[PDB]
C-alpha cells in the first residue's frame, strides 16, 4: 500500500 | 483517454461498495452530510464543465472520525492546489458540521504515489482502494489484503526512472486485480486498459 499522513483538523 | 463516470461507477459497484458508495463527483462534491455512516466517493479535481482531469477517492470512517482522501499520486495540499486547481477544504468544513459533535476529524492522506506519472488509470486505482477502504476502513492506506497488493513509493520520486518499474508492475496487478474482482471490467478490459494505459500521456 502507501505510507500516509493523518492531521487533526478542526471546523 | 482515461477512464468515464459511467465506468467507474460500474466498477465500483462490481467492488461492493455498493451500499457505501455515493457517485464519482466533479470537484464540487458535498461531501460527507448525509448522516453518520460508511460511505465513499470518487472525485474530479476539476468541474464537469472542463470534461474531466484527475480522479481521487474519499472515505468516511464513522467508527474513527476519519476521512481518508486517496491521491493515486499521493501530492500534497499544496501540490494539490497547485497543479490540479483542486481544494477540498470547502467539502471537509461541510462534512465535519455535519457529523462530527467536535467539529473536527482526521484527514488521512497518501504521501506516496501507486501511479507512473503518464498513467491515466487514475480512476481505477481510485476504485481498488475504494475497495480496500469498503472492506478496512481502519486500515484502508495500507496492511489490507487490496493495498498490500501495490507498492507505494515516495511521491518526491514521482517522475524518477528508478521507480518506473515499480509504478508499471503496481498497473499490471491493478489490472489483474479489477480483472478478479470486476465483471465489469472482464467485459471491457481491452479498452480500458489501451484507454488508460501506463503511459497514455505519451500517446494523445
Ligand atoms: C487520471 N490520471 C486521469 N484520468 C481520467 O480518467 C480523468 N478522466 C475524466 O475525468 C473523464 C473522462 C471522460 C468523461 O466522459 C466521456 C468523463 C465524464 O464522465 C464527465 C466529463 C461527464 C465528468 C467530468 C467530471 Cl469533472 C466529473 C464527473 Cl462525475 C463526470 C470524465
Amino acid at each position: 500500500g502507501v505510507k500516509s499522513l493523518k492531521r487533526r483538523r478542526c471546523y | 483517454s482515461g477512464s468515464s463516470e459511467q465506468e467507474l461507477a460500474a466498477i465500483v459497484r462490481d467492488l461492493g461498495c455498493g451500499p457505501y458508495f455515493l457517485g464519482t463527483h466533479d470537484k464540487r462534491f458535498p461531501g460527507f452530510l448525509a448522516g453518520n455512516k460508511l460511505a465513499c466517493a470518487i472525485v474530479n479535481t476539476a468541474g464537469r464543465e472542463t470534461g474531466g482531469v484527475h480522479w481521487l477517492a474519499f472515505g468516511w470512517n464513522p467508527r474513527s472520525r476519519t476521512c481518508y482522501m486517496f491521491d493515486p499520486f499521493g501530492f500534497s495540499d499544496r501540490r494539490l492546489k497547485q497543479i490540479y486547481s483542486f481544494e477540498y477544504e470547502a467539502m471537509l468544513r461541510r462534512s465535519a458540521l455535519a457529523l462530527s459533535p467536535d467539529r473536527c476529524l482526521s484527514l488521512e492522506q497518501s504521501t506516496q504515489t501507486v501511479q507512473g506519472p503518464d498513467s491515466a488509470a487514475c480512476g481505477l486505482f481510485c476504485c481498488m482502494f475504494l475497495h480496500a477502504f469498503v472492506h478496512w476502513p481502519d486500515r484502508p492506506m495500507d496492511g489490507n489484503p487490496t493495498m498490500n497488493l501495490l507498492t507505494g513509493v515516495p511521491n518526491g520520486m514521482l517522475q524518477s526512472p528508478q521507480v518506473l518499474p515499480t509504478l508499471r508492475r503496481n498497473q499490471e496487478k491493478l489490472y489483474r486485480f479489477l480483472a478478479h474482482h470486476s465483471p465489469y471490467f472482464r467485459s471491457h478490459r481491452a479498452a480500458i486498459e489501451h484507454a488508460t494505459a501506463f503511459d497514455k500521456m505519451k500517446q494523445l
